């Protein structure tokens, strides 16, 4: 049982990344609204589970003029979920108990900007002490190099000075050094095929998804499927025992 | 010869890349963390008399309720000072500077959907108050693939909702059909760049990709050189003729009905 909550501006290709990460169209009848429905849109929580994998999106997060209460939703579905495990631990049935407390969220940086957006930091500053956050840098076939350098260098130095606690990597050699060393992962992501190979077609070049030398896609998905099990370890003896003292304070 | 362009979009979405290609000539970058949206105007000299006016942070804010306010106060300072003009007794109507906003270019997010909450009440609200030409900004960022159904989606939002957006003059017979394959073009998949390259062997701005170079000249790449052929005599002055006798004759029937 693994639990990954998908996090970003409308846009940004995470429905396709997440098709990407495993092959699997998991939004087959999903509608975009008008931007006029996104004047007043709301926050809403759609899960998808495939097979041990459920997928958290947030659709309508940062479509809405005025963010009255953008992360609330988002918020009180994590400490649900603590609530939720809680009262299972607590009670008689111990054996037959589903955990569907968030293990991972990817947040979607945007690449069109200098930086992030002070609604990243609200969100990553709401949450850090409540699930593991995995920055993201989305449609990175819109960054040169140089450009790509600029954005990861900057994220990271504003995630120092606003105290962003990110998910940590632990510590063969060669796999952990160059993962860390990306982060955070600037990705790539596509369902179509294209002399036959998964990317995107544009008239001066094609860029490739599971191409290192274009974008971290490989990166990203070698680092979850190797770090699924600390990431739960993580949210079960640090996030949710955090949660489990600061419920007690009532 | 005075003109006037706005550029809003949101910050970074290269306002001041796409300034610099259009005239091949260097015009800083803001940060996100602006309390409130404001302008900020330069004037230069090139014959011609060209003033450039740019939002700085518009789009950050959490709250975005009151990004279409400065824009709009800002074009009524504009329309009020001409008209200060015209009311002057002793008036100097052939040695006065034109401040109006003559164009305003819209920056779409490449969000590959359609419009963002944002793009349509801003564009809405300005919709009589400045000649609006709406550009997908870093068009590079939609493969041809996509780039049709997105300018279909962008039309079918602006015209849902009423959003009065600038035409191209047809009325002229001498450029109606090169005014008539830009207004089936919008909006333009613009791309900018502020550094050359070797291609072919021309030097020509670029932007380049492990996977390709990007040919902002080209056609075939991008709707530049659509956005580029707005520059010419004709159509220049009707921007500044249509500013003129509609969204500046509609500012004049308000302050007279009080
Ligand atoms: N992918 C892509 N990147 C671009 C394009 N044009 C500019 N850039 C990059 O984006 C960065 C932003 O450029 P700016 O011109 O400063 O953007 P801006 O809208 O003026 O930013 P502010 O004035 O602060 O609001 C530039 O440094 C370029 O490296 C483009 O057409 N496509
Ligand atoms: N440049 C770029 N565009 C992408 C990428 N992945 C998806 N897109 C495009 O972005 C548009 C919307 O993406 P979507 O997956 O629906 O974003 P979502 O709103 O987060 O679900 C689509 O037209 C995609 O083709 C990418 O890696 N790079
Ligand atoms: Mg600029």
């Amino acid at each position: 049982e693994f639990t990954l909550m998908v996090v970003g501006e409308s846009g940004l290709g995470k429905s396709t990344l997440i098709n990407s990460l495993f092959l699997t169209d998991l939004y087959p009848e999903r509608v975009i609204p008008g931007a006029a429905e996104k004047i007043e849109r709301t926050v809403q929580i759609e899960a998808s589970t495939v097979e041990r994998l459920t997928v958290v999106d947030t659709p309508g997060y940062g479509d809405a003029i005025n963010c009255r209460d953008c992360f609330k939703t988002i918020i009180s579905y994590i400490d649900e979920q603590f609530e939720r495990y809680l009262h299972d631990e607590s009670g008689l049935n111990r054996r037959h108990i589903i955990d569907n407390r968030v293990h991972c969220c990817f947040y979607f940086i945007s690449p069109f900007g200098h930086g992030l957006k002070p609604l990243d930091v609200a969100f990553m500053k709401a949450i850090h002490n409540k699930v593991n956050i995995v920055p993201v840098i989305a449609k990175a076939d819109t960054l040169t190099l140089k450009e790509r350098e600029r954005l990861k260098k900057r994220i990271l130095d504003e995630i120092e000075e606003h105290n962003i606690k990110i998910y940590h990597l632990p510590d063969f050699k060669e796999q952990t050094r160059l993962l860390k060393a990306s982060i955070p992962f600037s990705v790539v992501g596509s369902n179509q095929l294209i002399k036959k190979v998964r990317g995107r077609l544009y008239p001066w070049g094609v860029v490739e998804v599971e191409n290192p030398e274009h974008n971290d896609f490989l990166k990203l998905r070698t680092m979850l499927i190797t770090h699924m099990q600390d990431l739960q370890e993580v949210t079960q003896d640090l996030h949710y025992e955090n949660f489990r003292s600061e419920r007690l304070k009532r | 010869f005075c003109f006037n362009i706005l550029c809003v979009g949101e910050t970074g979405l290269g306002k001041s890349t796409l300034m610099d290609t259009l005239f091949n000539t260097k015009f800083e970058p803001a940060t996100h963390t602006q309390p409130g949206v404001q302008l900020q105007s330069n004037t230069y000299d090139l014959r011609l008399k060209l003033t450039i006016v740019s939002t700085v942070g518009f789009g950050d804010q959490i709250n975005k309720e009151d990004s279409y306010k400065p824009i709009v106060e800002f074009i009524d300072a504009q329309f009020e000072a001409y008209l200060q003009e015209e009311l002057k007794i002793r008036r100097v109507l052939h040695t006065y500077h034109d401040s109006r906003i003559h164009v305003c270019l819209y920056f779409i997010a490449p969000t590959g959907h359609s419009l963002k909450s944002l793009d349509l009440v801003t564009m809405k609200k300005l919709d009589s108050k400045v000649n609006i030409i709406p550009i997908i900004a870093k068009a590079d960022a939609i493969s041809k693939s996509e780039l049709t159904k997105f300018k279909i989606k962008i039309t079918s939002e602006l015209v849902s909702n009423g959003v009065q957006i600038y035409q191209f003059p047809t009325d002229d017979e001498s450029v109606a059909e090169i005014n008539g394959t830009m207004n089936a073009h919008l909006p333009f998949a613009v791309i900018g760049s502020t550094e050359e390259l070797k291609i072919g062997n021309k030097m020509m701005r670029a932007r380049q990709y492990p996977w390709g170079t990007v040919q902002v000249e080209n056609e075939a790449h991008c709707d530049f050189v659509k956005l580029r052929e707005m520059l010419i005599r004709v159509n220049m002055e009707d921007l500044r003729e249509q500013t003129h006798t509609r969204h500046y004759e509609l500012y004049r029937r308000c302050k007279l009905e009080e």
